[PDB]
């Protein structure tokens, strides 16, 4: 569970205030957004650790792409115009799925065997589940 | 990568070669560049990525200042030196996360599997 | 509006934190940092800063108490030793506390301050 | 001015010097008649074999001491709070705090009385002298004449910032019409603990000349 | 452990605390009880909860208001039970009218108006209709309550506001009673620390405010405003504070809010009556309670010489005893004056207040005017810079 | 309230400090007129070459001293107990006990007079001053004016448990609505002699998170 | 009725020592040990514990003496310094001694106490 950094700031900055009552609220509340997603990646990846290090792996999915704010929160209401666009670039984590093949090479190394070398006739989607069930 | 903690941390745990995060500081700033170019700087065609990387500063140069490939000049823009100060803080949750697969393996051999290590001959 | 007073008090972020496309965040320079450093202190109340627990003027713990000469003399004492702890760059020189002529419930405090080390007037209003 | 009512003496005990933790209050029944503040400074006179100049050096400035007396009563029909309750409250301020292993820090204040530019008198109790008279035949006391003696223990973060506004580290000065640099660097010695030399004043401002300042210009004198 | 032989035998029975008997602040709790066993009197006085539970049953919503009243520091209270049945878990609309019709009834109006010790009333059972009641049903209950505070001189009513923010703004605007200055509404329901710490029981706020009205009466008199004082057994207001920032209106009817300050506790924030300020003088709660404190203590002085000869002598014994008491209240910091002719004034003469027929009819006319104080609810800092006037030593 | 009768001064001598062995009592003929309690604390002012901050440290809290006078009489017709009997009883309380080789521990008490939150004044006799006047011509004294001076020696097993209720070893705290862990661990420093750090407070309670507490939950802060 | 207050005061045997077939002897837990630790002290008199000779409230040595304001003030003094010696976990906060309205001979003492270190109310009655 992730609790936002925009909550702990003093209330005169207006982050928990009513939305867009004053005009200085919105450029501040977009400034805290990049430093929120960097901390929200750190809270996901500890919760992914039973998934990241299980021996019965089944997923493409690595470090994380979840939105930091709960859907009822006022912090969600500020960036509600571009929350569909920010979540979709957060789905760049499927492009980082080569890293998941480097953990299976590490988890197979407990039992003395390396992972298979990557070939040219892979069909890399169907290649990987063979490498997953091998572990 | 944070030599003040990682001396104390590497001495306790074996700390093998594999890391859960190979995310380098140059690799991180390209990720934050594609993030900020979506967020609209208000009522303008230009976006927030023009703010965080303002005047002659590309994320390849900011990684050079962070890794000290360039000597740190006295004048840097404050919203950028705020950003480079954040990545100095985030070396601490990353370094404790890289030390865990070395501790997951040792937990598997000694606690569950019960294996011991050979003494001196 | 010179570069000399910046060398005594430094540059910091303006308290309305408005960000611009040129020059980045708007910087409060030397004579105007110390005025805005007083505007931050009066506007926060103690306990809602994150780790600095006792930072901010507690005028909240004596309000809804009746206007007399004993409440007014407790404001001028509280507003004096609080600027001494949390504002080293601004010395207070007078406090005037009086209730307004229009609305009788509200009372208006007026803090007169000089900056330390320097006797330089501001030319006109700005930043 | 606004109203007409008695301000009464309150002694607030704090556990720490800065005044952040509160240990309890005590409001006086009747105010003291008089308040006596006693200051003192020690001067030692320098002896020398050669000369006979009378010049006494400064050794130490002893802290202030406030001395007030109070009375507590339960004879009268107007007052009903017992004196065992109030004398237990008063001795718990002149008491060794078990948290900090010292005594507690008192802050006497009442009304618009500034105790030489502080709204309160921060200090601890040096003495206390209860004089019970006029007991009931139930042996409850009905009159008590306490004599308090305090000694000034003020906070250090307050006294750190009075020195900085009195003698700052950096000065800015406005020139006025044909005062020389030799004359202006003597005016810095009023508030810079030995003034900057007239060369090292010209080097810090980046003066092109010793007389190369216009009368409107602002000079800076750091140490 | 021999209980009949002489010795030291410990018992489970709880004896009463030494009461202080604050005269000018004592509440009634008019609500549904489960037992209703008392057969002698109409409204009875309780002192502790363990005395109340033996005397009015257990496990109801009105008990947790008494239990929270005795935790915040109240020491005496009256309970006037409603004679009807205790409602369901949720209040049906057929049953919620049976409460407000019992509040307009003379069965509960005669017990309050006959006792003459109570100085403020309150219903803790009005927050029971906060769920599944259906907006005007709340206003039909407030107009019943403010009318109930008109039976006799010194009565006040602390009353509950609805938790829904749209319902609160509508019941503030559509109230339309001519006795609005006798009430005060405290908005959020408190989540106290009583079971069912995980799910603390949601509670009316007015049971806690009646104890701090009694608590600020003990030390700082009636002239001090009861706001900005900490509440004991509460975790949080169940609604957020920022959601109710539209409840305060400086020009319209303003509703008192209960705020949560970090590090400073849960506090009452606001001392306002229900009022629409068209030059009104009874705007704050403390002004209505001070001016009704000097009626109910000048009637105790004027009762002492009813049936007296009504000559010029017995007016100077009334103009002298009431001048000497109002000056005694003025020298406690109570009446906003720099001199005694600025604080108050009384007049009684046969050519000033009364006519020659009003002496023949047998009546005295006393005209008491008195100034009051203001509570300092807004504070404005100005922050001006003053090296202009340093004036070259 | 209940009755109307004189409570009289009694001095009970105990052989030990705790109050378990009894050495004898003495009830006063007439009560004292006044009772004077004198407290005192010693403060030394710290001298330092660099700074000029006025800050006096705490050295020692001197014990309390009660000073009462009594009168004994045998002139009057109402009283018949001789003064040789009562002055022998009084000097046997200000006397070196042969069992413990010290003086005896006195406990002055009368009525509902609390001597600052104790029902008695536990302490030993520091002085005693008999002033015989008005003898008979048989040389039996008929008037005696004793002046007692005591100094406070209180039991140690009482003072061990006042420190534990003032600053306990373990604290339980009830959270309330959005106070942070950084804010709540500062509130422990009121009564824990330097508060627990906000990490070591979270480790002792077994917190899953730094903000992973509900507002109803009870935290524990041991040292 | 939680596990937290057990960690401050410990578990001990209940003073009515009733043994059960499940769970063994009934254990008095944290907030209820300190109440029952006061019930043991008031119920024993000093001298009848075996080797701890001076343990127990001696209210027996002043009874059959007349009720006045001097006996009542001797009970509140005796009942205060006895809870200090033999109850380190419960701090006294008020003593009320008064004779009952029904029977005039008996007088009823009421000890109000808080537990040290903790300000946590009990939710309802039990154990």
């Amino acid at each position: 569970s992730y609790y936002p950094v925009s909550d702990t700031l003093p209330p005169c900055y207006g982050l928990q205030h009513s939305l867009s009552e004053s005009e200085h609220l919105l450029p501040l509340h977009q400034f805290m957004l990049p430093f929120e997603q960097l901390l929200a990646c750190g809270c996901q990846q500890i919760a992914m650790l039973p998934r990241l290090l299980a021996f019965q792996r089944e997923g493409y999915e690595v470090w994380g792409d979840q939105w930091p704010f709960k859907s009822g929160s006022v912090n969600d209401d500020a960036h509600q115009d571009y929350a569909p666009a920010l979540k979709d670039l957060l789905g760049q984590i499927a492009l980082d799925s080569d890293h998941e093949l480097d953990i299976i090479n590490y988890l197979l190394g407990y039992f003395g065997t390396q992972r298979a070398p990557r070939t040219f006739t892979t069909q890399l989607d169907d290649f990987r589940a063979v490498q997953q069930g091998y572990l | 990568e944070l030599n003040e903690l990682t001396n104390k941390l590497s001495n306790l745990v074996p700390m093998t070669d594999f890391k859960l995060d190979n995310r380098a500081s140059l690799q991180l700033l390209k990720y934050i560049e594609a993030y900020t170019k979506i967020i609209p700087f208000n009522s303008g065609d230009k976006y927030w990525n023009d703010f965080f990387f303002m005047s002659g500063n590309t994320p390849e140069k900011l990684a050079k200042l962070y890794q000290k490939e360039i000597e740190p000049n006295g004048e840097l823009l404050p919203q950028q030196a705020f950003l480079l100060a954040v990545l100095r803080l985030l070396e601490t949750p990353i370094s404790l996360l890289n030390v865990l697969p070395a501790a997951h393996r040792e937990l598997y051999y000694r606690e569950l599997l019960g294996l011991s290590s050979h003494a001196a001959q | 509006e010179n570069q000399i007073l910046t060398q005594l008090y430094g540059r910091g972020w303006a308290f309305p934190p408005v960000f611009s496309l040129e020059k980045g965040v708007e910087m409060a320079e030397g004579a105007e940092d110390v005025r805005q450093s007083l505007q931050i202190l009066f506007s926060t109340e103690p306990g809602e800063r994150l780790m600095r627990e006792n930072y901010g003027c507690g005028l909240n713990d004596f309000m809804f108490e009746n206007i007399r000469n004993e409440l007014i003399a407790e404001i001028e004492s509280h507003i004096h030793d609080n600027v001494l702890r949390y504002e080293p760059r601004a010395d207070m020189t007078d406090i005037q506390v009086r209730q307004s002529p229009g609305m009788g419930n509200t009372l208006q405090v007026q803090v007169m301050y000089r900056l330390r080390g320097s006797d330089i007037n501001q030319q006109i209003q700005g930043v | 001015l606004i109203e007409r009512g008695l301000a009464k003496l309150t002694i607030n005990a704090y556990k720490d010097r800065e005044g952040k933790i509160r240990a309890g209050t005590l409001q006086a029944m009747y105010n003291p008649d008089s308040l006596q503040l006693d200051y003192q400074t020690d001067y030692q006179q320098s002896q020398a074999i050669n000369s006979e100049k009378q010049s006494s050096i400064y050794v130490q400035a002893k802290p202030a001491g406030l001395s007030l007396e109070l009375i507590f009563d339960a004879t009268m029909p107007g007052n009903k709070t017992p004196i065992e309750e109030q004398l237990m409250q008063l001795k718990q301020l002149c008491s060794v705090d078990a948290t900090s292993n010292e005594t507690r820090f008192l802050q006497v204040k009442w009304g618009k009385m500034r105790w030489e530019s502080r709204g309160y008198f921060a200090g601890r109790a040096k003495s206390l002298s209860v004089n019970y008279t006029l007991f009931d035949r139930d042996a409850t006391p009905l009159r008590v004449r306490v004599i308090l003696a305090l000694v000034a223990d003020e906070s250090l973060v307050l006294q750190e910032t009075e020195q900085n506004l009195q003698s700052p580290a950096k000065i800015a000065l406005r020139i006025q019409d044909g005062v020389s640099l030799a004359l202006m660097a003597a005016s810095t010695a009023s508030t810079l603990s030995g003034g900057v030399d007239y060369l090292t004043l010209a080097w810090q401002n980046g003066l092109d000349n010793l007389n190369g300042f216009v009368p409107g210009e602002i000079l800076q004198a750091t140490r | 452990m021999e209980r009949l032989q002489p010795g030291v035998t410990l018992t489970e029975s709880i004896i009463t605390m030494g009461q202080q008997e604050i005269p000018s602040a004592v509440p009634v709790f008019i609500g549904y009880t489960v037992r209703y066993p008392e057969q002698s009197e109409a409204s009875v006085r309780i002192d502790s909860l363990a005395e109340y539970t033996s005397l009015f049953g257990d496990d109801h919503v009105m008990m947790f208001a008494v239990r929270h009243y005795f935790d915040n520091g109240g020491q005496q209270a009256f309970v006037l039970p409603l004679k009807d049945n205790m409602p369901s878990v949720e209040m049906t609309t057929a049953e919620a009218e049976n409460l407000i019709a019992a509040l307009r009834s003379a069965t509960v109006s005669e017990a309050i108006g006959g006792h003459s010790q109570i100085t403020l009333i309150l219903v803790p059972d009005m927050a029971r209709l906060n769920d599944s009641d259906i907006v005007s049903l709340w206003s039909q209950g407030w107009e019943a309550l403010l009318q109930l505070s008109q039976v006799r001189p010194n009565l006040f009513v602390l009353l509950d506001a609805p938790d829904n923010v749209e319902q609160a703004q509508k019941c503030m605007t559509t109230l339309s009673s001519d006795y609005r200055q006798w009430g005060a509404a405290y908005w959020p329901r408190l989540e106290t620390t009583y079971q069912k710490i995980f799910q603390g029981t949601v509670l009316s706020p007015t049971a806690a405010v009646a104890a701090v009205i009694q608590r600020t009466d003990n030390d700082a008199g009636v002239w001090k405003a009861p706001a900005n004082i900490a509440l004991s057994q509460v975790i949080r207001p169940v609604k957020s504070y920022l959601q109710g920032s539209v409840l305060f209106n400086s020009s319209g009817t303003s509703l008192n809010v209960i705020r949560s300050f970090p590090g400073k506790g849960i506090r009452v924030w606001g001392c306002r009556t229900l009022e629409n300020t068209d030059n009104t003088q009874w705007r704050y709660l403390q002004t209505r309670r001070l001016v009704s404190y000097v009626t109910a203590h000048l009637t105790q002085l004027a009762r002492m010489y009813v049936f007296e000869p009504n000559n010029e002598l017995t007016w100077m014994k009334l103009k002298g005893q009431s001048y000497n008491w109002l000056r005694q209240l003025w020298l406690q910091g109570g009446l906003y004056g720099s001199q005694e002719d600025e604080a108050f004034n009384i007049l009684l003469g046969v050519n000033e207040t009364m006519t020659e027929d009003d002496v023949r009819a047998g009546k005295m006319i006393m005209k008491v005017e008195l100034a009051v104080l203001f509570p300092a609810e807004f504070i404005e800092i100005s922050l001006v810079f003053n090296t202009q006037t340093e004036a070259l030593s």
